[PDB]
RNA sequence: UGGAGAGUUUGAUCCUGGCUCAGGACGAACGCUGGCGGCGUGCUUAACACAUGCAAGUCGAACGGAAAGGCCCUUUCGGGGGUACUCGAGUGGCGAACGGGUGAGUAACACGUGGGUGAUCUGCCCUGCACUUUGGGAUAAGCCUGGGAAACUGGGUCUAAUACCGAAUACACCCUGCUGGUCGCAUGGCCUGGUAGGGGAAAGCUUUUGCGGUGUGGGAUGGGCCCGCGGCCUAUCAGCUUGUUGGUGGGGUGAUGGCCUACCAAGGCGACGACGGGUAGCCGGCCUGAGAGGGUGACCGGCCACACUGGGACUGAGAUACGGCCCAGACUCCUACGGGAGGCAGCAGUGGGGAAUAUUGCACAAUGGGCGCAAGCCUGAUGCAGCGACGCCGCGUGAGGGAUGACGGCCUUCGGGUUGUAAACCUCUUUCAGCACAGACGAAGCGCAAGUGACGGUAUGUGCAGAAGAAGGACCGGCCAACUACGUGCCAGCAGCCGCGGUAAUACGUAGGGUCCGAGCGUUGUCCGGAAUUACUGGGCGUAAAGAGCUCGUA
């Protein structure tokens, strides 16, 4: 059974995953089928990316989803287009832009002046 | 680690001034020790490494560290002596001293090094620290009254403040508009030594 | 040897090795008794032999002791052997 | 983006030519020294032998059951019955072929890259269609009993299933005969072509988000087999081959094929190096280099091979079957001598070998995996921690002021100079350590329970005190930064090369001074560079090494 899994990078402390397409007999950290997206689990917002028709199309074949990445499925709407319950909405909590460098050095310059 | 013997010494036997305003070098310009007076033979490789000693003692860089900034200043595609010199001008402590805010750099080392600033609203100390454009250094609050902050926030009539820095606000802001370029860095002796050498 | 589930295993390919050896021994008796009826040279007896014997082979490809693809090949073998008799 | 040279043959010169040196790197080791943190990394030798503990289980929603908890009837307190919440042992299913280790073998379609399969398999997963009819015989467990030291095992009786077995149906499938059209890349393929004959299955459970069984069409995944090209050294290894080269009929396989076999033919390979010998896991990559090239295959990632040594099959969708089976062997252990048991190149650990390489730690909180409807269970995979300057990176050991420049040391021309703004003193700041308080993210997770973080009360943040607890190594004749004194005298010694030791050594030893690095600094080993010194880029052959004694002529 071919499986929708995550496979850790980063350093020791802060891990970022990789939402892969994998068969269930390879290893954690083997050779993908298909990279269809990455999470991020140690930010604030904890960002979240994933390819909605390449997961379309992994679904539509039949591959199986991990737990976590059946909830990140669902928080996306990927998960609910594919079975049509409650419509394809997306839930999904963007990280809040941080202002430009620029804007925050006219704004001191302004104070100053 | 860091050097702390004395300064004079280097100073004396690089044939300059590094401190800048001190009057042991200048009673006695020649190197230390018994054999200071004795004549030398000229050599390139000695000319260009004396100049890496200037250089790497004015900024207090350590050797590693010094050659780690050459080979990110040959890599960039400017040229590698002004790109060597404004790696070296875009250090924290550098940047407090030039902005006025230090006697020497090696104060502004130590009160880098002792947090006393605050870079875009985070604590950061660490005298190798590098300093992008538009970059905001402040004093931090509780520091704010203390003697040596005192006494460079009212001495600012000492060696002027380069264009590339600008000191902004009555708590000694300080903004940086750009890396400095070639033409502002006003350093002693020569980059095109230092690239001979490391070339070797 | 050392865990439960090996020593189970133990036995049950014993069994399971018991019942194939049973069926691949009728199998290869039916394909001799038809092969010797054909050597005989006479037709009837080797068409219904050939009949029950396509039967066990098929019967045996279901029940999984040899590959359908197995069936099939013995079965064309055998059928093309009558015919060119 | 980008190539640096120096010394050494001579009385002196130029050239040729070797040797040596200055650079970089390391899974390193050794010497001296040693504060902290982040991130990595750690048996390169004996694929040597292994104590001990863990590393693969799970399902009561398949089954008979009732050994242990729960509940309920009962009692003489010995206990007895029921329940099915639950569950030991047992039957049954799935898993155990993954994951983890090692590099012995292998010079090979093993690997890399690109193709072919009209020559092929594929459990679980997804999705169409059709079904899920009918009958039977056992047996584990239980009970009784026998043998054996033990391992283990015999007999009688008894019981269930989604265990096992017979039949019907299927005509989507398999085989055979005839037959149509069509595409080719020849055998052939396709149109589920048509048509005649024969034939091939299934299993129930559960009241709750309900799970399942069989055939067949198509996906998806994972493979198998064949081929082009590519990457070692050796003719002081020139012949090699007889299932060996091809055909036909059989057999065999999922599949083609001397894969096997009978007969037939006499082929096939080799100087474009067969056949032997040696060495070796291959690659992405890594190091070096201006590049071309050279060396290498540690970590991480992919493929292969192996699992005490050597053979063999079995079960299964799938087997080098590491923690399966059978045999033989070596070794270790038990034995009542009849016979039995074992396999760390899994994680720690032990002994040995060695210059040299670590804890018999914590947790399933996160990710991945197996079983289960699920809750859940298992997971030395993994996530972390411990140890080692082993590596990279970062930080500290204080900052400002401080003089006809104190003492001491050392040199001296006896004047003085140097250590040296260094010190002493006067202020300032506390980074990191120390103490106190608070205290995470990693979990839009898991759970229909109320909770859930191994790391860890860590990182971190805020206060407190005080410069307070924090520097060594190599070198100093030239290459090549950095010189004096004393001691010794062809000794003791040094040395990479040239070469230094003969009472006045800048070359030995020690002290002052200095320089280069700095929690490191040196030594040794190994590879590349310098080396245009194997010269494709980029060399040569009159006399320096180098034109075969000369022709003809094969590839």
């Amino acid at each position: 059974a071919v499986k929708i899994k995550l496979t850790r990078l980063g350093k020791i402390r802060n891990p970022q995953y990789r939402i892969i397409v994998a068969d269930a007999r390879t290893r954690r950290d083997g050779r993908a089928i298909e990279v269809i997206g990455r999470y991020h689990p140690k930010e604030e917002p904890s960002l979240i990316q994933i390819d909605s028709e390449r997961a379309q199309y992994w679904l539509g074949v039949g591959a199986q989803p991990t737990e976590p990445v059946l909830a990140l499925l669902k928080i996306t709407g990927d998960w609910q287009k594919f079975k049509g319950l409650p419509g394809a909405e997306g839930t999904l909590k963007v990280k809040e832009p941080k202002p430009s460098k620029l804007d925050l050095f006219n704004a001191a310059l302004a104070e100053a002046e | 680690a860091r050097y702390t013997g004395p300064a004079t010494r280097k100073s004396r036997r690089l044939g300059v001034d590094l401190v800048g305003g001190d009057q042991s070098f200048e009673k006695r310009p020649y190197p230390p020790g018994q054999h200071g007076r004795a004549r030398i033979k000229e050599s390139e490789y000695r000319q260009q490494l004396q100049e890496k000693q200037k250089a790497r003692f004015s900024y207090g860089v350590m050797e590693k560290q010094f050659r780690r900034y050459y080979e990110e200043a040959n890599r960039q595609p400017g040229k590698t002596g002004d790109n060597l010199l404004r790696i070296l001008e875009s250090r924290l402590d550098n940047v407090v001293y030039r902005a006025g805010l230090a006697r020497t750099r090696r104060m502004a080392r130590q009160l880098v090094s002792h947090g006393h600033f605050l870079v875009n609203g985070v604590k950061v100390d660490i005298p190798s620290y590098r300093v992008s454009q538009y970059d905001i250094i402040d004093v931090k609050e509780k520091s704010l009254n203390t003697l040596p902050f005192q006494i460079a926030r009212e001495t600012a009539g000492e060696r002027p403040i380069p264009s590339w820095l600008q000191v902004v606000g009555e708590r000694q802001r300080i903004l940086v508009h750009q890396l400095p370029e070639r033409a502002q860095i006003d350093v002693p002796l020569t980059e095109q030594l230092i690239v001979e050498l490391y070339s070797k | 040897a050392n865990i439960k589930s090996q020593i189970k295993r133990i036995r049950t390919n014993e069994r399971r090795r018991l019942r194939n050896q049973s069926v691949k021994s009728s199998l290869r008796t039916a394909i001799r008794g038809f092969r010797e009826a054909v050597d005989a040279g006479d037709k009837d007896k080797a068409s219904e032999l050939l009949h029950a014997t396509s039967r066990k082979l098929d019967k045996a490809a279901s029940k999984g002791v040899i590959h359908p693809n197995q069936a099939a090949n013995k079965k064309s073998a055998l059928a093309l052997a009558l015919n060119k008799l």
